[PDB]
C-alpha cells in the first residue's frame, strides 16, 4: 500500500461516486433529514483511507477531507432534524431547491 | 349593458373629469418607475393643481377618490386602497379620511394561466445565463424570503439574525454590489422602508447600543392575502389539500401579531 | 401516571436512541482525528 496508482486511483473514483451519492442524501436529508447516510458515508471514507494508508499523494488527502466536511455536516443536520418531529428554513431551501432542477 | 352602461356614464363622468385619466397617468407612472405609494397631501394637491388648470371648483375629494376607482375597476377590476396612519400601528373605507394611498389587483387567480406564465419564465431562465423585470423578481423573491423568515420570527427577528439568514442563502454579506442589482442589500432594506415593506424597530439598550429588530411592512402586510399567503405556502412545498387547516393553523401561529388586526 | 409511563418511554427512545447516536458522532470525530493524526504526519514526512 505504498505508491500502487490503481489503488490511488480507485480511491478517487470510489470518492467521486461517493460526492455523488453524498449529494443525492444531501437532497434526501433537505427533504427528510437521515443521518445513517452520514454514518456510512463517514464509514465508506474512512475504510478507503484505510486502504490508503500507506499511500502518500495529496490529492486524496484533500478529497478525503472535502468528504470529512460533507459528512459531518450530514451529521449535523440529520440530528437537528432527529431531535424533534425551521419548517420554513427546511421549506424556502426546498423551495429553492425544487426551483433547482 | 351593465358594463355598456356603466362605462358610458363613467365616460360622462368623464366629460364631467379628464382629471381622473391625468391621475391615474401619473398613479402609474410613478408606480411604475417607482412601485410607489402615494400620500393623501399629494392626491389634494394635484387635484388643487388638477382645479385651477381646469379652472373649475374643487368637487368633493371622495367623490373623485370613489370616481377614479370606480374606472379603473371597469377598466381595470382593481381597487385604490388608502392605508392607516403609522402613528395608528405603534401608538368603512375611510377613503377621503384614508392617508397613504396606492392600487390592488382584485381578481383570483387563474391557475392554468399563472402557470403558464411560470412555464415562459423557465424557458427564460434556463436560456438566461450560466432583467428589470427579473432584477425585481430577485429583489422581491429575497423580499418573500425574508418575510416567511419574520413569519418563522413571529413578526420580530433582530439585525443580525436576519444577516445570518441572509448568509444560510448564500447572500454575500460582504458590502459587495448586488449579483444583478450591483446594490448593498442595505439599499434594498431602505427600499422597502420607503416601499413600506418592513418595519425597522432601534432601540437604545444602555449595554449593547442601538439593536435592531424588523417586523412587517402595511405595503406587504395590506399585501398580503391569507388565504394567498396559504396557497403560496402550499406551492412552495408542492401541497395538497390534506394538510389544508392544519398549516393554516401552523401559519396562524407564525403569525402572531404580524398585523395590526 | 400512565401518561407519565408514554412520557417516560417516549424519553427512553428519545435519549438512547440519540445517545447512541451522539457515541456516532463520537467515533465519527475519533476517525476524523485520525485521519489528522495519520495524515498530517504524511504532511510531515513528505514536505521535511
Amino acid at each position: 500500500k505504498d505508491g500502487d496508482p490503481q489503488l490511488e486511483f480507485k480511491v478517487l473514483q470510489g470518492y467521486r461516486d461517493l460526492e455523488s451519492e453524498m449529494h443525492k442524501g444531501r437532497a434526501q436529508v433537505t427533504r427528510t433529514g437521515d443521518i445513517g447516510v452520514a454514518m456510512d458515508n463517514l464509514n465508506a471514507v474512512d475504510s478507503l483511507f484505510n486502504k490508503v494508508i500507506g499511500i502518500k499523494n495529496n490529492g486524496l488527502f484533500a478529497h478525503d477531507a472535502r468528504a470529512m466536511v460533507s459528512i459531518s455536516e450530514l451529521a449535523q443536520i440529520s440530528v437537528r432534524n432527529l431531535k424533534f418531529d425551521a419548517d420554513e428554513q427546511s421549506a424556502a431551501d426546498q423551495q429553492e431547491e425544487s426551483d433547482g432542477d | 349593458d351593465v358594463d355598456l352602461t356603466e362605462d358610458l356614464a363613467v365616460a360622462k363622468i368623464v366629460k364631467e373629469n379628464p382629471v381622473a385619466r391625468k391621475m391615474v397617468r401619473y398613479i402609474l407612472s410613478r408606480g411604475e418607475s417607482q412601485n410607489s405609494i402615494i400620500t393623501r397631501n399629494k392626491l389634494q394637491s394635484v387635484i388643487h393643481e388638477a382645479a385651477r388648470e381646469e379652472n373649475i371648483a374643487k368637487p368633493s375629494f371622495s367623490k373623485m377618490f370613489m370616481d377614479i376607482n370606480a374606472i379603473l375597476y371597469n377598466v381595470y377590476g382593481f381597487e385604490l386602497q388608502g392605508l392607516p396612519s403609522k402613528n395608528n400601528m405603534n401608538a368603512e373605507p375611510l377613503g377621503h379620511r384614508a392617508q397613504k394611498f396606492i392600487l390592488l389587483n382584485n381578481v383570483p387567480h387563474s391557475k392554468n394561466f399563472d402557470d403558464f406564465k411560470i412555464l415562459q419564465s423557465a424557458h427564460t431562465y434556463e436560456e438566461l445565463i450560466v432583467l428589470s423585470t427579473d432584477r425585481d423578481l430577485v429583489y422581491k423573491g429575497v423580499l418573500s424570503v425574508i418575510l416567511c423568515i419574520v413569519f418563522f420570527s413571529k413578526n420580530n427577528i433582530l439585525h443580525q439574525e436576519l444577516i445570518k439568514f441572509l448568509e444560510t442563502f448564500g447572500i454575500p454579506s460582504d458590502g459587495s454590489k448586488i449579483a444583478i442589482l450591483n446594490i448593498t442589500i442595505e439599499d434594498l432594506i431602505k427600499s422597502l422602508e420607503k416601499r413600506e415593506y418592513i418595519v425597522r424597530l432601534e432601540e437604545k439598550s444602555d449595554t449593547d447600543g442601538e439593536v435592531i429588530s424588523y417586523r412587517i411592512g402595511r405595503r406587504t402586510q395590506a399585501e398580503l392575502g391569507l388565504e394567498s399567503l396559504e396557497k403560496l405556502v402550499q406551492e412552495i412545498m408542492g401541497l395538497e389539500k390534506e394538510q389544508t387547516k392544519s398549516l393554516h393553523d401552523d401559519i396562524i401561529k407564525s403569525i402572531g401579531d404580524s398585523y395590526s388586526i | 401516571q400512565e401518561e407519565v409511563i408514554a412520557l417516560f418511554e417516549k424519553c427512553r427512545n428519545k435519549y438512547k436512541e440519540g445517545q447512541k447516536k451522539y457515541m456516532e458522532i463520537d467515533e465519527a470525530l475519533n476517525r476524523l482525528h485520525n485521519s489528522l493524526k495519520a495524515r498530517d504526519q504524511n504532511y510531515k514526512n513528505a514536505e521535511k
